[PDB]
């Protein structure tokens, strides 16, 4: 599904360690 | 199985996230950035000018009506980084789950140190005392409206600039007002009238029969010497009284002086309210330390660009008597303007390429306005890692005339 | 008229539904998870890590402020499955109806047994007992204000955590104290950040609230001067070295008769502190004895830890909760004078639930019919079980539940005692 | 009809069994004879040792 | 309708034993 998308790149961002970018794709997942 | 960086991201997230969550107070007061953007960990004295109160200058010819004014400044210090210095055990890191809870428990004691400062100072500083021998009720014959009451003396007194007061209730009298939570998150918020449960309690204060002891006349000055005979800025937020006795008086104490009465802040006309102050040090035993510095509009000895800062109607004379307003114990209810309260951030200095061992990450909370750090570093000594969240943050009540305190059932 | 599946799915969901919604104490524990999950139906003692609050730091050196504590841990044992074995008769197994009628009854029992477990374990191990010999009411002239006194001695005794506490009234006392049930379920919480992190108070009424017996004792008194020092390890039988419940503390008094497990007690010329700033209170410390050893010992739930015992390291000085150890001679002033419903109240950690996965094997063996199931809200594990017994001629149906209730922090749970005028 | 309640006999609550502070309330319904009565609810006693835990 | 196609499938999978699956159509429906 498409959540389950938004939680792959966010958690591919966390696994960067760009927060800015993690905390926009939880926003957008909201 | 957290990776590291999991382990800065979910931190900083939750940090953020909760510290947004838990001060609907510090969110209220205005965030200021200073302009210096100082790389020193040094905690500098930053000086915010207030608003410039001018006389009334009328006529064609200006040249004797000098455009030379007072400008006067408030103090605000950034003691030190409110840490919480921890260890990172094993078990918190088995998941994502665990990880957001042990941030979530060390971001929430930082959030509340944080509101404990703001109420205490709101509720230990505010100089806008409204009593009511009854208690708070949304319509009774014997009730009190603290909102009309607070945004009545706001306005009489011209503190405002017109774009609006925040009131807060502790949650009895936020539910004996008679204000709904419905169609409201918690706090009261709109997903302003809002209910906090840090507000603190005003003790009674046990002082009677004090007078004021000879004729005070109190000035705002703009600049002193210091000890090294560099002119010095001086914070015009308080002035000190010399009483007959200060036994009893303490840091919370309300009180106004009988005969002296509030002045429209631009009009300069007596308002019905007596003069109220909030001691805030008892320096000695005859001298204390009242918030708002009383300056007297009938003082021959101020100058016109004095006078034009003149928030009460007359000065202090000798004997006269002093009112303590908080007669009875009861949980305040605090109030204030746009400016009344700031909270002064800055980035905390560091720089994170240089040293391996220590991994620093700077984040910002841009919904209250505060700077911190969030460091992680390896221990041999218990086989885990230390973690370590800084909050570099300082909180002024800046112009405290405009900060109230409600305080019902004053009936002693 | 129903079929196996429509049997199983049917019970398992009623029951998960309505175990949920009739347990507010089971909500208001937190819920621990077992460290690891076995096949085995001897749950292993789960040694749970309690940590005191810390305060933070300012400055922005902090040179060795993390690595010196003490770290005690404190044991759940699961113990043994709450069941629910009856017969599903044909009148049952008619339609949906009469079925989810039965499961339905069967999950109340169930949630019966959860919520009186801890129920009777926050009443029969809380130790902030606060009384007074008037009954719970809303004129200040006689009745007693229970929920301000318990505000003031949890503020006071710095365990709050700066949060909420929940408040739990058994019903008569709720309805006395003028608490309307206005827009809000028939316990009393709001149908809806939690509000307990936001630090705000949540009151609510439970009829499970079990009533405190009387105690009979008379004249007790200590024997020796005794000192209670918060120990991490101990050494078992084996020679390896053990973790210690640093709840419990073995007292040795004259004698122990009229005592039972639901006393409170508190020895004379005996204060309470705060647990951050140590600083001395007005209120007698009150103890609760658990578990009455021999007629001359007693167990009682919150160990007292002196402050002026020299004998306390810095490290065992920060679990300080008592000003002065238990001297000679001191009297235990039983403060249960009379029979009274209880009202009690915790923090945020004071009472922990923990239940793992029941072990069984699924269709190993034709005729039993067994259903693993889990309850999300309360965090209790179960199974479902069926079978034909032509004893009976009807199907029996057994519902267990497996979980475990500690009251980690026994000096955080409050229990109100109105009445005690005698 | 008639409401009557016996001097020392208390509630419990049906499903935890613990007592309640209010008295054992009943109702008549049929008075057989002069000394007998039929009240509505059956008074079964907790404290009864003869009772078989079912 | 909507309410009588999640109604088929929540007896569906009753039926079937799929405890979850009835769960999860239970709260959609509702």
């Amino acid at each position: 599904a498409n959540k389950d998308a938004i939680r792959k790149q966010m958690d591919a961002a966390a696994s960067k360690g760009d927060v800015e970018t993690y905390r926009k794709l939880k926003a957008k997942l909201k | 199985a957290l990776n590291e960086g999991q382990i800065v991201t979910l931190a900083v997230d939750e940090i953020i996230e909760t510290i947004s969550a838990i001060t609907p107070m510090a969110q209220k007061a205005k965030k200021y950035t200073p302009p210096a953007a100082s790389m020193q960990r040094s905690s500098n004295t930053i000086w915010m000018p207030v608003e410039q109160e001018s006389p009334t200058q009328e006529g064609w010819d200006l040249t004797d009506k000098a455009t030379g004014l007072l400008e006067l400044n408030v103090a605000v210090n950034m003691g030190e980084p409110d840490n919480d210095f921890f260890q990172l055990r094993a078990d918190d890191l088995r998941d994502e789950t665990a990880y957001r809870r042990r941030i979530q428990s060390a971001a929430r004691k930082l959030a509340n140190n944080v509101e404990l400062k703001v109420a205490n100072m709101a509720a230990e500083m505010g100089s806008l005392v409204i009593t009511s021998p009854d208690a708070i009720g949304t319509n009774t014959a014997d009730a009190w409206n603290f909102v009309a009451d607070a945004e009545e003396i706001m306005f009489s007194r011209e503190l405002n600039r017109d774009m609006g007061t925040s009131y807060f209730f502790n949650p009895q009298d936020y539910k004996k007002a008679g204000y709904d939570l419905t169609k409201r998150d918690i706090f009261g918020r709109i997903p302003d009238v809002l209910r906090s449960p840090k507000l603190p309690v005003l003790t009674k204060s046990t002082a009677t029969g004090i007078t004021v002891s000879g004729a005070q006349s109190f000035k705002p000055v703009a600049w002193q010497l210091d000890n090294d005979g560099n002119k010095v800025n001086v914070d015009n937020r308080f002035a000190t009284v010399t009483l007959s006795a200060t036994t009893g008086m303490k840091r919370g104490d309300k009180i106004s002086f009988a005969g002296v009465k509030f002045l429209g802040q631009m009009a300069k006309n007596v308002l019905a309210q007596d003069a109220t102050f909030s001691v805030v040090r008892v320096v000695d035993g005859t001298h204390v330390e009242i918030t708002p510095k009383p300056v007297a509009l009938d003082d021959v000895s101020l100058s016109p660009e004095q006078r034009a800062y003149a928030n009460v109607n007359t000065s202090l004379a000798d004997a006269m008597a002093v009112n303590i307003l908080n007669v009875k114990d009861a949980r305040t209810n605090v109030f204030w303007a746009d400016d009344a309260i700031r909270i002064v951030s800055q980035p905390i200095p560091a720089n994170h390429e240089l040293f391996a061992g220590m991994k620093t990450t700077s984040f910002s909370i841009p919904d209250v306005g505060l700077n911190g750090i969030f460091a992680t570093q390896g221990d041999i000594s218990t086989l885990s890692g230390l973690c370590r969240i800084a909050l570099w943050y300082g909180v002024n009540a800046t112009r405290p005339e405009a900060i109230g305190v409600g305080l019902p059932g004053q009936t002693a």
